[PDB]
């Protein structure tokens, strides 16, 4: 939800997210960016 | 009440990335 509308043209999300998603994701999955970073490449190869 | 709704979301975005800072 917060990917998508965050997103501007698709795969081109502003690093203002990429943290915040990265953030959210280490937030509410509570996964280390480590973690966060695997999903935040989902995430924007997916929602692209 | 909507203009609360939006405005308390981006709120609660600025606290979470602050407390991540912090």
């Amino acid at each position: 939800a917060f990917g998508h509308k965050y997103s501007e043209e698709g795969g081109l999300i502003n690093e203002s997210l990429r943290d915040q998603l990265l953030v959210t994701i280490q937030k509410t999955f509570t996964y280390t960016r480590t973690q966060a970073q695997h999903l935040f490449i989902i995430l924007m190869e997916c929602m692209k | 009440l909507e203009e609360v709704n939006e405005r308390e979301h981006s709120m609660k975005a600025s606290l979470q990335t602050v407390d991540i800072r912090l």
